[PDB]
RNA sequence: UAAUUGCGAUAACGAACGAGACCUUAACCUACUAAAUAGUGGUGCUAGCAUUUGCUGGUUAUCCACUUCUUAGAGGGACUAUCGGUUUCAAGCCGAUGGAAGUUUGAGGCAAUAACAGGUCUGUGAUGCCCUUAGACGUUCUGGGCCGCACGCGCGCUACACUGACGGAGCCAGCGAGUCUAACCUUGGCCGAGAGGUCUUGGUAAUCUUGUGAAACUCCGUCGUGCUGGGGAUAGAGCAUUGUAAUUAUUGCUCUUCAACGAGGAAUUCCUAGUAAGCGCAAGUCAUCAGCUUGCGUUGAUUACGUCCCUGCCCUUUGUACACACC
């Protein structure tokens, strides 16, 4: 969770109020045995705009 | 600089000789008898403990405590 | 080149779109309209585009020094 | 230059202490004008035409 | 009392004491009584405790206070003047020396010593500030009994600090000649001096 | 694979998890003995359990508590929930019904919570303040 | 020196113009079938005893 | 530790570097009376002499003394680091001293004096009764000279 | 302070007018009863008619209520 | 019945391994010692003087067997405590590097610890064995 | 009632904005779905101590199983429940039991209508009008200044010590954050009294720094009421770090110098439970500089649970020659 904590005020007067803002960052992995075909399928697809999808490889 | 921190061997046996009755004993009993400032007090509280009178009733820095010899 | 593309899509009805209701207004009154012509029509339009309700506010000055604010509302909202 | 400055008596602390505050120091706030503040200075005024014209 | 052992094993006075009676640091609650009528209900003792320290849920209602142990109650007060607010285990430690001395003195069950030393400084009535116009009498009160506890505590354990404050005696020895010269009232204690006093001007304002 | 049950403990932030198994009878925490623990003042709070349900009781089994989080207090009383919780969890599966429940009723009656976790929690400050009902200072003028 | 113990039967309000006295009925215990109203100095609920310092004599208003 | 005796043998107040030190105090601290031998100095001149700091001023041989002396004003000597010197690296000779007593006194005037002599304004600045090093100074010290 | 807004109350009104049998001085099933019955989008909000439609049966037991 | 040190209370452990390591007479001084400090957050230096190097061994040693591997920063976190910075707020922290680092390399050629991979220093087997073995003691004592 | 929150009274009946609902976060799930970027039990490889089983560790994979603890999805949970007092037996309030939880569950986010000549043109390539525009009020470069010191005012930090300072030793958090076309978070090894230096290293991160071994705190000692070993202002000398630059001393370290301050007049701030107070930490700012802020956890009380006396504010009734509305 990303906060952001900023006076209100663009200046300097009134009771000194803050306010603060967050980014929710959620992250997740699923991890799978397949050979190139499925992977190079699947990942294709199940495209979606907001979500980072990645698919690395290998055991290092 | 008020008093009471050497030993005028008068005072030795002034604490050998006034440790009874003192139900309670510490760092600050000697001290109130008008003597011993709680550096040599302790060495006190120590030597008394050397064999006899005082009876070891409480563990510690600041407080200790004793009874009277049975 | 090529890795990035653009494509335009119309808006199914700008009737629900505060951002095209405000550039509306924008356009209404620097095309020298009238103001309560403007607002009122912008938002008996966004109530004819079948909205629960509308407000719109026009704040600072026309014509007189003085600056004036005006609330034009109809239909229904919600606000905490 | 700093030859000046440490000769120059006229200077230093012993000089400042030995003298007296002015009342200026701990005056107060000043405010000036306030209960003017809802008084129009313009003298202009809008007139209803200008008004029922803009709005 | 049949000791009993396994693998790591539990020391000899520590099984006695333990599982027998229900003791203290290491003082008997049973017998220890409130020699003045009221006073019980609002100085505690049974149920009994091993050391004056709990995760003590005592303030979220009205009265409830009234329930914990009176002793804990002694230390928790202890344990304030900036410097010292929090810092239980230095209290209650000043507290278990405390009674360790108190003890020495006279015997008595230095937990009764204190528990008389509480019936034994609560003003029986006192004095608020009334009008009556501008120039305020004072109109004679007759207190509670837990404004007496909580008055006797906050007294005895004031004096007990304000004695022990720059010099060489020590908090737990100051707090047990407090306690010791309150317990059976003696008019060398700041506490018994000041509700002798409450109820000197207490009567002298009816 | 013998009887084991596991519990924990929670004052504050502190958790502390207890593994109670069949065995010839330790009380060990993190990794030394129920005897070591210090705050020392406080240790009766730790044998409190064991003293309220009588020091056998613990012959037929081995326990071990791991606490993390929180600070010194906190790590005491966490501790203690966890090995009266845990005895009583073990009786639930293993031993029969009326036993716990006996076990339950001496832990709840006299208590500290022992089985029970205190809710209280940290407030959060908020701004004009360093604390969360602590505002800060003003002069008027 | 002559104690007086009372039993509190009846809170009956706040008095004092701060508002931190209460008034209460109490029974005497050394003899019930008889009350008289004091005025506290504490936090008080039902059944709470009083040592009442002076035995006859009541209050009413607080200002 | 142990309970003592003696006789008249400690003599309470003794006069050490032209200042006076009393008996009674734990003779580390004692020596602090002097100029220029904060608790640290003492400590470690006294751990250097070879002396029972259990001691008081009190007791002490003479011999005792002489040789805290001797290693207090020549440091170097006696293989104290000299970072624990305060003042290394002279500024004419460039040696290290460890001006003690009534000379710290004189080094101090002779700072200054440098400084003043040569119009640095750290000098001017000295001269002037005002803070040296730089603090604001509208609101601090008013009480002042 | 505990003390029910409009559109709790009012619903609590209109059910118990419209489903008195079913229903039953728990607020356990009336809870249950309100899911199956009634179209409400918070749990909290259910339940705080539940058991105020609950109380309201629970008292015209022993006579009728107002409303 | 079989032992650790686990088994043995803090202070009454280090104790005793202090008046051990101190009596054997091996160990390596650094020389520095009573002339220096044990941390810039801290007035004076230590009380003990002759000695106080042990005491550090001692716990250095064992806080070292209790766990996998530790290095001379830890150490020096751990030492370390509230500075005085006068009249501005305390501030945590960490002390020397050279007192400890020089334990460990004392420890070490007395064989009670070692270069451990992984990094840092682990507990010698042969450090298990002593420490074991004077934790022991220390119970005996208290028979 | 916290609430134009409700009951009730009723020429009103029934509603909508706002309050409430809603949302977020903190609490409870041996129920659900899982996990070598979280962990537990068994097993192997193995160290030490006892030896009679045992006890305490090592081993990002040597394998097997699990999801109590950790993570976050989906659910469930509470509705002031049950019982009893009290009340116009109304809405409600109180006590007891149960309960993770019963003060709007705690704490926040959102938040109607109207008002102010409140503050902001010095956040904006938001902007009207006025001014200025090459001897510039555009801009950049060098250097100084915002820190200047008889003194008045505010927020603060550290103190006056013995519930303490010092010294060993014990030793436990939570919220954060970190380097690509770059030099950020830094473990470990050595050197150094220290600050720091140097060689390597892990991390674009639940993986590494980091269990952030934080501080108050706990324990065994030293001191012993003495401006004392409380206090650490001021000042001298030396050493290093950031930076093109450290003088008016950025900051860090060592030695030395050792002030006022012995609990603070009239006044005045803040606060009701994990709260107050004490205590540190991370984040913002940041090349370097926190005595500031914003959050965080640790230790953890005394006292109310009331009122209208002071103050402040809302509401009725009432007067008005005010309506640009008592400026
Ligand atoms: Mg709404
Ligand atoms: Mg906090
Ligand atoms: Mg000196
Ligand atoms: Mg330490
Ligand atoms: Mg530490
Ligand atoms: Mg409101
Ligand atoms: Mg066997
Ligand atoms: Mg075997
Ligand atoms: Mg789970
Ligand atoms: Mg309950
Ligand atoms: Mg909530
Ligand atoms: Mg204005
Ligand atoms: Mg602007
Ligand atoms: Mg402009
Ligand atoms: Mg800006
Ligand atoms: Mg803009
Ligand atoms: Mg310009
Ligand atoms: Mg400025
Ligand atoms: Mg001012
Ligand atoms: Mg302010
Ligand atoms: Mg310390
Ligand atoms: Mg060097
Ligand atoms: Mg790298
Ligand atoms: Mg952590
Ligand atoms: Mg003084
Ligand atoms: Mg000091
Ligand atoms: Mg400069
Ligand atoms: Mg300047
Ligand atoms: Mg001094
Ligand atoms: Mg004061
Ligand atoms: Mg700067
Ligand atoms: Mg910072
Ligand atoms: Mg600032
Ligand atoms: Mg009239």
């Amino acid at each position: 969770v990303l906060k952001i904590s900023t006076r209100k005020t663009p200046n300097g007067e009134g009771s000194k109020t803050w306010e603060t803002y967050e980014m929710r960052i959620h992250k997740r992995y699923i991890d799978l045995e397949a050979p190139v075909q499925i992977v190079k399928r699947i990942t294709q697809i199940t495209i979606e705009p907001g979500v980072d999808v990645e698919v690395v490889v290998a055991s290092n | 600089a008020q008093h009471a921190v050497i030993l005028d061997q008068e005072k030795y046996d002034r604490i050998l000789k006034e440790v009874p009755t003192y139900r309670y004993v510490s760092v600050s009993v000697l001290v109130d008898r008008l003597k011993i400032g709680g550096s040599l007090a302790r060495i006190a509280l120590r030597h008394l403990e050397k064999e006899g009178i005082i009876k070891p009733i409480s563990k510690h820095s600041k407080q200790a405590i004793y009874t009277r010899a049975t | 080149p090529g890795t990035i593309v653009l494509y335009a899509e119309r808006v199914q009805d700008r009737g629900l779109s505060a951002v095209a209701q405000a550039e509306s207004m924008k356009f209404k009154l620097l095309n020298g309209l009238a103001i309560r012509r403007a607002a009122y029509g912008v938002v008996r339009y966004v109530m004819e585009s079948g909205a629960k309700g509308c407000e719109v506010v026009v704040s600072g000055k026309l014509r007189a020094a003085r600056a004036k604010a005006m609330k034009f509302a109809d239909g229904f909202l919600i606000h905490s | 230059g700093n030859e000046g400055a440490i000769r120059d008596k006229t200077a230093g602390r012993r000089n400042n202490r030995s003298k007296d505050v002015t009342d200026s120091a701990t005056t107060k706030k000043s405010n000036t004008r306030r209960a003017t503040d809802r008084h129009s200075r313009t003298g202009k005024t809008d007139t209803k035409k200008k008004v029922n014209q803009g709005w | 009392f049949t000791p009993v052992v396994l693998a790591t094993p539990i020391p000899e006075e520590v099984q006695q004491a333990q599982t027998e009676i229900k003791l203290f640091n290491k003082w008997s609650f049973e017998e220890v009584e409130v020699k003045d009528a009221s006073l019980v209900d609002y100085v505690q003792v049974r149920q009994p405790i091993f050391v004056a320290h709990t995760a003590g849920r005592y303030a979220n209602k009205r009265f409830r206070k009234a329930q914990c142990p009176i002793i804990e109650r002694l230390t928790n007060s202890l344990m304030m003047n900036g410097r010292n607010n929090g810092k239980k285990l230095k209290a209650v430690r000043i507290i278990k020396h405390t009674l360790d001395i108190i003890n020495v003195l006279t015997d008595q069950n230095p937990i009764q010593v204190v528990v008389d030393a509480i019936t034994n400084t609560g003003p029986r009535e006192d004095t608020t500030r009334v009008g009556g116009g501008g120039a305020a009498r004072r109109q004679a009160v007759d207190v509670s009994p837990l404004r007496r506890v909580n008055q006797a505590i906050a007294l005895l354990t004031i004096g007990a600090r304000e004695a022990a404050f720059r010099n060489i005696k020590t908090i737990a020895e100051t707090l047990a000649e407090e306690l010791i010269n309150a317990a059976k009232g003696s008019s060398t204690s700041y506490a018994i001096k000041k509700k002798d006093e409450l109820e000197r001007v207490a009567k002298s304002n009816r | 694979a013998v009887p084991s049950v596991q519990t924990f403990g929670k004052k504050k932030s502190a958790t502390a998890v207890a593994h109670v198994k069949a065995g010839k009878g330790l009380i060990k925490v993190n990794g030394s003995p129920i005897t070591l623990v210090e705050p020392e003042i406080l240790r009766f709070k730790v044998y409190e359990p064991l003293l309220l349900v009588g020091l056998d009781k613990f012959s037929n089994i081995d326990i071990r508590v791991r606490v993390t989080g929180g600070g010194h207090v906190s790590q005491v009383y966490a501790i203690r929930q966890a090995i009266a919780k845990g005895l009583v969890a073990y009786h639930q599966k293993y031993v029969d019904e009326q036993s716990k429940n006996e076990l339950k009723k001496a832990f709840t009656s006299y208590d500290r919570t022992l089985l029970i976790a205190d809710s209280r929690r940290p407030e959060p400050k908020k701004f004009g303040g360093k604390g969360a009902r602590s505002r800060f200072q003003k002069s008027y003028r | 020196t002559p104690v007086t113990l009372a039993k509190v039967i009846k809170v009956l309000g706040r008095t004092g113009s701060r508002g931190g006295v209460t008034q209460v009925r109490v029974e005497f215990l050394e003899d019930t079938s008889r009350t008289i109203v004091r005025n506290v100095k504490g936090p008080v609920r039902e059944n709470d005893i009083l040592v009442l310092m002076e035995s006859e004599r009541e209050a009413r208003r607080l200002r | 530790s142990l309970v003592v005796q003696e006789q008249g043998s400690f003599q309470h107040i003794l006069r050490l570097l032209n200042t006076n030190v009393d008996g009674n105090i734990k003779i580390v601290y004692a020596l602090t009376t002097i100029k220029g031998v904060g608790r640290r100095y003492s400590n470690l001149v006294c751990k250097k002499a070879d002396v029972d700091l259990h001691k008081r001023a009190g007791e002490l041989t003479q011999e005792e003394l002489e040789r805290i002396v001797q290693i207090m004003q020549n440091p170097t000597h006696y293989k104290i680091p000299a970072w624990f010197l305060n003042r290394q690296n002279d500024i004419t000779d460039g040696k290290d001293y460890h001006t003690l007593a009534n000379n710290v006194e004189s080094k101090l005037r002779d700072d200054l004096e440098r400084l003043k002599k040569i119009r640095a304004h750290r000098g001017i600045r000295h001269f002037w009764g005002l803070r040296v090093r730089g603090q604001h100074t509208k609101t601090t010290g008013r009480r002042r000279a | 302070g505990r003390v029910r807004t409009k559109t709790v109350k009012r619903a609590s009104k209109a059910l118990i007018e419209r489903y008195y049998p079913k229903l039953t001085l728990d607020f356990q099933t009336n809870k249950r009863l309100c899911d199956e019955i009634a179209t409400i989008q918070s749990k909290r909000l259910r339940n705080k008619i539940a058991g105020y439609t609950t109380h309201l049966m629970k008292r015209i037991q022993k006579g009728p209520v107002r409303g | 019945p079989g032992v650790s040190v686990r088994d043995v209370a803090a202070q009454d452990f280090i104790n005793a391994y202090a008046s051990f390591l101190q009596r054997q007479g091996k160990l390596e001084v650094p020389g520095y010692v009573d002339i220096v400090k044990t941390s810039s957050g801290n007035e004076m230096p230590p009380q003990d003087a002759e000695g106080w190097f042990y005491k550090r061994a001692a716990s250095v040693a064992r806080h070292i067997y209790m766990r996998k591997q530790v290095g001379v920063g830890k150490l020096n976190k751990l030492y370390g405590g509230a500075k005085s910075r006068g009249v501005r707020p305390y501030k945590h922290i960490d002390a020397s590097g050279s007192i400890n680092r020089k334990v460990l390399q004392a420890l070490e050629k007395i064989g009670i610890v070692e270069i451990s991979p992984k990094g840092g220093r682990r507990i010698s087997e042969n450090g298990q064995r002593d420490l074991d073995r004077i934790a022991a003691q220390t119970l005996e004592e208290d028979e």
